[PDB]
């Protein structure tokens, strides 16, 4: 197929992740051998394509990471996959890079933690003891204006 | 602006008192005034069973309150956007409460364990005293009996609790200071 196999030699260039011949990645898969998978490659952003010798990339740093964080601000959920087959092991930078430096929506440990784009400031903030979080947890938070009231006869 | 702090120290209060898909959520929602629920799930890319209770929360925090927002969808049909509305007031007044009933509960602590006196039985494992039991010292001897199993007592108490009170009571101030920076520093303008 058109779709399919021009798909595969992505796939096929993705898992390469590797400036590779033009020869070396035609051969790799032997079903992008058509001009239509390097068309398409080419017209798309699939596979990068340019006019120098055979190099094939995107079109990915824990720098960048941060600056992602900050390009995802008021904006849609990215995955970690482009993180994963991005900068691979990004799961070590997020926890390395923690307090926020590389934040993560850690639904489980056993999806690769699948994350999210997330910014924050002291995205960490493990200083707050696990049963201050209790005791947090413990007050109920009241009503209606009578909390300002409240406050006032404390003091707040 | 003030109102910077008093999202500041709400991230604050939230990744620390609270998990960090709590503090997604809240910049998701700071991010946009009126924000439709649909651009808010998919920023999070995760299923409802992760999305509502930290909205929950976030409401019952009165950070951020659900604002029937006059939404006119083009389909003729009646269409809501929920959009949460950060109700400040209410979100800093319910923190200040949580703070204060988190002080004085870990300040009762203290006052719970400080001092020694008393006794024990710790064969049939009865408390006792100095009083009761002296009333029980017998001329030939020098120790105290038990009335129940007529072996003699020993001593009960301890202060230690006392201290771990004292640095509960040390630990909750340094993680409080911030928070109570920032709720003075909200205190300005009510804001
Ligand atoms: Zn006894």
């Amino acid at each position: 197929h058109d779709s399919s196999k021009l798909l595969w030699a992505t796939e096929y260039i993705q898992k390469k992740g590797k400036p590779v011949l033009v020869n070396e990645l035609l051969d790799y898969l032997s079903m992008k051998k058509d001009d239509k998978v390097i068309e398409l490659l080419k017209k798309l952003d699939r596979i990068e394509f340019d006019p120098k010798k055979g190099t094939f990339k995107y079109l990915h740093s824990p720098s960048e990471l941060l600056k992602l964080l900050r390009s995802q601000v008021t904006f849609k959920g990215i995955s970690c996959k482009d993180l994963k087959d991005g900068w691979p092991q990004c799961d070590e930078t997020i926890n390395q890079l923690e307090e926020d430096s590389k934040i993560l929506v850690l639904r489980t440990k056993k999806d690769k933690t699948p994350r999210y784009v997330w910014y924050n400031s002291g995205g960490n903030l493990k200083c707050i003891d696990e049963e201050f979080v209790k005791m947090w947890e413990n007050v109920q938070l009241p009503q209606f204006a009578e909390l300002p009231r409240k406050l006032q006869d404390l003091g707040l | 602006p003030i109102d910077d702090i008093v999202k500041n120290l709400l991230k604050f209060v939230v990744r620390g008192f609270y998990g960090g898909s709590f503090v997604l959520v809240l910049d998701a929602i700071l991010f946009h005034s009126v924000l439709a629920e649909d651009d808010l799930k998919q920023l999070l890319s995760i299923n409802k069973t992760e999305l509502g209770p930290l909205i929950a929360r976030l409401r019952s925090d009165r950070l951020i309150s659900i604002h029937k927002q006059r939404e006119y969808p083009p389909n003729s049909k009646s269409v809501e956007r929920v959009y949460y509305y950060v109700k400040y007031p209410h979100a800093i007044d319910a923190i200040k409460w949580k703070v204060h009933q988190v002080v004085q509960r870990l300040k009762d602590d203290l006052d719970k364990n400080s001092e020694p006196n008393g006794y024990m039985c710790p064969i049939c494992l009865t408390k006792y005293t100095q009083l009761e039991a002296v009333q029980l010292l017998n001329f030939d001897r020098t120790e105290f009996l038990c009335s129940l199993c007529d072996e003699p007592l020993v001593e009960d108490d301890s202060g230690k609790k006392n201290k771990e009170k004292q640095d509960k009571l040390n630990r909750l101030m340094d993680q409080i200071q911030p928070i109570i920076d920032s709720l003075k520093k909200i205190d300005d303008s009510r804001i």
